[PDB]
């Protein structure tokens, strides 16, 4: 008992009389239900002097704290572990969930604590990180005292000796492991420096050029029991110093590992309430004011639903003044809503691509679902190609599970929701094989013998055929190969895609006739309809009916004269005096009647609209461009049979300089070349064909869809619906 | 209808403003009344002294 | 903390939201026991410190730093045979316990990282060490403030 997509739905504007006190229980069940938008409302005052600022900025203020430990997380060895669980529950969950409450208070406090707690151990730990590789370099020694990385040591030598011009006693020793010098920011090689010398200011300068040299000094000890104390006294401090630097990275792992498993959870809690209040704000519930007063759009089809859930949710949360809802007089237009299910998202987003549908209007969704796949396909043709593609749409129709929870990212990207487009195309594109009899290019001979050439033929004599019957499904099969293929099939396919273009646009452009019909407007019907469809029909229809009448009469036998492939209109256009090659009687003749019905029509639509200031200027126009468009859109139809016979032809001449050479037949040398030759073959269709000419189909048939169908009918712009809720915040935003 | 429910919601916002305001003058009326009653109550007890004071 | 959620919040009357500044105005008043260094001299009296304002004396309020590292280390010694006392008899799982021991490895925490000068009169109380068998306690609060003092400690006295 709801709508569908046929149009845009019932659409309603109902008044939230929310509670002052339950008003953030109210807000968020209401999200909850991923059913309600917000009707923008007092936003014509600046964004920070809202009522609900400090909650906004306490919110996103917890929001960077979990940012925070997300980042030092990743630099951590350790992820996330609790993700499915997350976004599960609150992707499509019932009206049952637990609002959190003060508990939103207890977390702020929970993140505050545990900023300032792992502040305090970040800088503990780097603090004696700086400690530990201090001594270490301490440690490893034991005038001048020392340590420098053992590649620049030589260098160093030659800087002692040349700064002072005489000579000064040295010593040195390669250390056993690199130390990490925080300086160098590398576990570099280092060895042990050490000379004499005599005068204090040597001593200084040695000191000045060693600094300079990034040398790190230490106060040793000449004596050798004074060496051993102060050796006693590092080890002493330093084995406190392992003790408590592996006390407190166990407790920062440890704390880590245990945030980690509901950090993950907790970020997508907290994405919550940021908009929760950002709706809230809409609603105006000023401190000194109670018994909040706010609205938002819902699908009229839900009201009772949505009334039912916060009645429930009102006894559930205990309030004991009840809640009540009521319909305003809807002056401002509401958005366009369809309820498609996933068989249909995707055609109705490419379909609302070019532009919103109008308030109520009839959605051109539904029939671009069947359209465009097929549009393309009488563009495509091919079995081989089409089926390879289709096996592509079925390898994401069939793991729409799997793949649904998979990040697109450049692999898949905009074909996330392409599944189920692409696998329609897929099935139009079998069919335009099966009657276009070409299993890539080569044509397939199932069916019944079709054109029998003279049985009694010459070594390389030129042989004609004969029309012994009709081939029952598609062109038939004896048309390939011959030197009047091109042209045949080519002609057939003008006419066939003039013909279904035609179709469409009648199709098309009833819409018109229907929309208008259900807003129960009459002189819009009477000024646009009727005149443009009588113009459209009294020429190109005109045309059709002449096209099917030329084939149905069997021309050589019927004796009178056969007129060109597509001439008869292109002829009429000079006079109402029919030239010659009549189609039937006074079938050239009576149709001056249509021409002139249509050219005073022309002016009578030019002047119908206006007779109800700048109204007629936009008529003319409007007249102006419906003629336009008519013409240049019906010419446009034939861009299926352009891109049907491209494809047609690129298959042909990959099929003949890309596979089966048959070189080297009955030969495992043969072998092994028709294996490369076929997977090159394989590579270039797949690749070349199906990515390049497929998707180029789907954007003239796409175009197609958007003006030459659409424009007919399709002219409002509505805004949009977007309801309040979301499923997840997992896609880590920085 | 739209118009008689604000209407209604005015009319509450009226009554309970209304009522916040007989709360606050009821409040200021009997800060008043209990401030002169405790004036009599003190003027009371120093005549009770002074009665007291005369029958010593 | 939970008068200042309160405050943190935007209840609709006049009369509660004066009502709930009024309590945290007379909450931030009677935060005075921080401040009142013979208040944490009483505490110290008291065979067992409680985790109050006065915890976070020495934070909020440096100036009782002098009078802990007077009468040589005296407040020092006082915390030192306070800590002793508990570890001696054990009993870490004892709640009471427990916050005492806390409370005072905070405090000596704060005390000793406001001047390192006291890592002496600690080390020879025993305390340095005491500290470090101390990181082992068996409750996780115990071991956490026993870890942040050593890291001060051994930070401190590694310059």
């Amino acid at each position: 008992k709801e709508e569908a997509i046929f149009r845009s739905a019932e659409m309603a504007l109902v008044q939230f009389y929310i509670p002052q006190e339950i008003s953030r229980d109210s807000a968020y069940t209401l999200g909850q239900l991923g059913l309600v938008q917000f009707r923008d409302l007092n936003s014509k005052v600046r964004a920070f002097q809202r009522t609900f600022v400090n909650e906004i900025r306490r919110l996103d203020n917890v929001e960077r704290q979990y940012r925070y430990f997300y980042s030092l997380l990743k630099k951590h060895d350790i992820k996330l572990y609790e993700g499915d669980t997350d976004k599960y529950l609150d992707g499509s969950g019932e009206l049952y969930v637990p609002p959190s409450g003060s508990v939103i208070d207890d977390y702020v406090r929970n993140a505050s604590y545990l900023e300032e707690r792992l502040i305090q151990m970040e800088d503990a730990t780097d603090q004696i990180e700086v400690q530990k590789n201090d001594l270490e370099q301490y440690r490893f020694i034991l005038y001048v005292t020392g340590v420098i990385a053992r590649d620049k040591v030589a260098t160093l030598e030659q800087i002692l000796w040349r700064v002072l011009r005489g000579n000064l006693f040295f010593k040195t020793v390669e250390i056993e492991q690199p130390v990490y010098d925080v300086k160098t920011r590398e576990y570099k090689h280092k060895n042990a420096f050490i000379v004499f010398s005599h005068g204090d200011l040597i001593i200084k300068r040695i000191r000045k050029i060693a600094e300079s040299l990034d040398a790190n000094l230490y106060d040793v000890d000449s004596s050798n029991e004074g060496r051993s104390q102060q050796l006693a006294k590092v080890n002493k401090n330093l084995s406190d110093l392992y003790t408590v630097l592996k006390t407190t990275s166990t407790t920062l792992e440890s704390e880590l590992y245990a945030i980690a498993k509901e950090l993950d959870s907790w970020f997508q809690d907290v994405t919550r309430e940021k908009a929760i209040f950002e709706i809230l704000n809409k609603s105006n519930y000023d401190t000194n004011r109670k018994i909040l007063i706010a609205e938002g759009w819902i699908p009229r089809d839900e009201l009772a639903t949505l009334q039912a859930r916060l009645g429930e949710m009102i006894a559930r949360l205990g309030i004991d003044v009840p809640s009540i809802i009521q319909v305003l007089d809807t002056n401002h237009t509401p958005p366009t809503f369809h309820r498609t299910n996933k068989f249909t998202a995707g055609f109705q987003s490419i379909c609302d691509c070019y532009g919103i549908a109008q308030y109520r209007e009839i959605n051109a969704g539904l029939p671009t679902i069947v359209t465009f796949p097929f549009m393309f396909a009488i563009m495509f043709g091919d079995m081989g190609h089409g089926f390879l593609m289709t096996l592509a749409a079925l390898s994401l129709v069939l793991n729409e599970k799997k793949i649904n929870k998979m990040k697109r990212g450049e692999i898949f990207d905009m074909a996330f929701t392409g599944r189920y487009i692409i696998l329609l195309m897929g099935v139009f594109s079998m069919y335009t094989g099966f009657l276009y009899n070409d299993i890539f290019s080569k044509t397939m001979t199932i069916f019944k013998s079709g054109w029998k050439w003279p049985d009694h033929w010459k070594k390389g004599e030129s042989i004609t055929a004969t029309s012994v019957g009709t081939y029952p499904i598609g062109l038939d099969w004896a048309w390939h190969g011959t030197e009047n293929a091109l042209l045949f099939s080519n002609s057939y396919k003008m006419k066939l895609s003039i013909l279904m273009g035609f179709i469409h646009m009648t199709y098309s452009y009833f819409f018109s006739l229907a929309n208008h019909l259900y807003f129960n407007s009459m002189i819009d019907i009477i000024g646009n309809f009727i005149p443009g469809l009588l113009f459209m029909q009294g020429i190109f229809g005109y045309l059709s009916v002449c096209i099917v009448y030329k084939w149905a009469v069997d021309w050589v036998k019927d004796g009178k004269p056969a007129p060109g492939l597509l001439n008869m209109l292109i002829n009429m256009f000079l006079s109402p005096g029919t030239i010659d090659d009549e189609l039937y009687p006074h079938q050239a003749k009576v149709q001056v009647f249509l021409l002139l019905m249509a050219l005073v029509c022309i002016p009578w639509l030019l002047l119908v609209k206006p007779l109800h200031g700048d109204i007629m200027i936009h008529q003319v126009i409007h007249t102006i461009e419906f003629c336009l468009n008519c013409v240049s859109h019906t010419a446009s139809y034939l861009r299926l049979w352009a891109l049907s016979l491209a494809h047609a032809q690129l298959s042909s001449v990959l099929w003949t300089m890309t596979i089966q050479i048959a070189f080297g037949f009955r030969g495992f040398v043969g072998v092994f070349m028709t294996v490369a030759l076929f997977a090159m073959w394989f590579a270039l269709t797949c690749a070349v064909l199906v990515l390049m000419e497929g998707t180029s189909a789907m954007l003239h048939s796409l175009r197609l869809h958007w003006v030459e169908s659409m424009s007919k009918f399709f002219v409002g712009e509505g805004l949009p619906y977007e309801p309040f809720a979301f499923e997840y915040k997992d896609m880590e935003v920085a | 209808s739209q118009k008689n429910g604000i209407a209604t919601l005015l009319q509450a916002e009226k009554e309970a403003h209304e009522i916040v305001s007989k709360a606050r003058k009821y409040r200021q009326d009997k800060l008043k009344q209990a401030k002169t009653d405790a004036a009599k109550e003190i003027d009371s007890y120093k005549i009770q002294k002074d009665k007291e004071l005369k029958e010593f | 903390p939970t008068v200042q959620s309160l405050s943190e919040r935007k209840y609709s009357d006049e009369e509660l939201r004066q009502d709930i500044s009024n309590l945290k105005e007379i909450l931030e008043n009677e935060y005075q026991e921080l401040t009142s260094f013979d208040e944490y001299v009483a505490e110290l009296d008291s065979k067992l410190l409680c985790w109050s304002p006065p915890h976070v004396d020495n934070g909020f309020w440096s100036d009782n730093i002098d009078e802990f590292k007077k009468d040589n280390y005296k407040i020092f010694r006082q915390l030192i045979e306070l800590l002793q006392a508990k570890v001696r008899n054990g009993d870490v799982n004892a709640k009471q316990e427990k916050i005492i021991i806390q409370v005072a490895l905070n405090d000596i925490t704060h005390v000793v990282e406001l001047l390192p000068e006291s890592i002496d009169v600690l080390d020879k109380t025993g305390g340095k060490a005491d500290i470090m068998e101390l990181l082992n306690h068996s409750d996780s609060r115990v071991k956490y403030e026993a870890l942040k003092a050593t890291q001060a400690i051994i930070g401190y006295t590694f310059k």
